[PDB]
């Protein structure tokens, strides 16, 4: 990875949602929300070996 | 309605939803974009634009975490993590044949 | 919590709990809980391996 | 990684420095400050007895 960064719901400057929902977003991570939602999408169909 | 889409980003808008309680309505962006300085006049474009003038409230979407994205609108903190890298071809298969001796 | 400080510069990992509390800036450093152990020494028995 | 989660200049419910290192953090990290950072104190004698 030549950088790191990250998404994030983007809420307009000021709003009360910048910390309601990041309060739903560590909150869905402890409970392995927001990794079983990544495995379920990015499964994809395998690639055989390296070898 | 919400049943047009799917993915991991309405997934997360759901489980959002079951948690706060704010029952969402897409509208995706038009001008299909998502942020940038266009170095001559200083506006912005798609989700962060329609952010910028309270057109829609949130940004459920790959909007990456930018030094240039935070000083305009307000992200909230991170639910993936990513990184630049390089996307080439996998090389040939190079078939040692039956009779390789 | 009792505004003692001001900042709380140091390894201070974003917990859900800790987040209700006081609020955090966002992440210097990304990481997760992983297991330390020991590297196990000797090889395997192969009396085979002609 | 069992989970995933991340450091944080800690401010207390409602500072102001919240915000104004939230966009210094990733000052640091485009110019590449941070990985300097990590370059220089993570990286030792990296037992390269492999070979
Ligand atoms: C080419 C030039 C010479 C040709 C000459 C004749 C060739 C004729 C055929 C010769 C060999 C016969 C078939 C061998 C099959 C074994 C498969 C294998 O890879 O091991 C497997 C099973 O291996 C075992 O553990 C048990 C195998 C049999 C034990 C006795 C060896 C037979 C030698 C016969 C004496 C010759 C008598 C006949 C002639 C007088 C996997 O187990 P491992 O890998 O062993 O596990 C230890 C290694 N490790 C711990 C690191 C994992
Ligand atoms: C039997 C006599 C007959 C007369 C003939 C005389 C001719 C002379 C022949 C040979 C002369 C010299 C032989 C000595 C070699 C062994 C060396 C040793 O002791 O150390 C090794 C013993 O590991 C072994 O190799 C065990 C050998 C036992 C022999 C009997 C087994 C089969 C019996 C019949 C089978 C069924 C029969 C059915 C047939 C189909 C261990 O070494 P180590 O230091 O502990 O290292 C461990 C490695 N590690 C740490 C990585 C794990
Ligand atoms: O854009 S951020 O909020 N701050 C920069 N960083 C860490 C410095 C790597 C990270 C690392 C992972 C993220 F998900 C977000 C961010
Ligand atoms: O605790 S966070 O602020 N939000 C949760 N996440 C992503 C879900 C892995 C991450 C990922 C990397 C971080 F550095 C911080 C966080
Ligand atoms: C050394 C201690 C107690 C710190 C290190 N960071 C963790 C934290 O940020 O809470 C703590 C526990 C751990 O190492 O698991
Ligand atoms: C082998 O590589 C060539 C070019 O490098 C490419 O055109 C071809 O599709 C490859 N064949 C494969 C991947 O089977």
């Amino acid at each position: 990875l030549i950088d790191s960064k990250g998404y994030g719901v983007g809420t307009p400057m000021g709003s009360p949602y910048r910390d309601k929902i990041t309060i739903a977003i560590l909150q869905l991570q402890e409970e392995g929300k927001l990794h079983m939602m990544k495995e379920k999408w990015w499964r994809g169909n395998g690639c055989p070996e390296e070898e | 309605g919400n049943d047009r889409f799917e993915g991991y980003c309405i997934d997360l808008l759901r489980e959002l939803s079951t948690i706060l309680g704010f029952t969402y309505e897409i509208r995706l962006v038009e001008d299909g974009k998502y942020g940038a300085q266009d170095d001559v006049n200083g506006q912005w474009n798609g989700m962060v634009r329609e952010l910028i003038d309270h057109k829609a409230d949130l940004a459920v979407a790959p909007l990456a975490i930018t030094y240039v994205r935070e000083k305009v609108i307000d992200f909230s903190k991170p639910f993936m993590t990513l990184g630049i890298s390089i996307l080439y071809r996998k090389p040939n298969g190079t078939n040692p044949g039956v009779f390789s001796f």
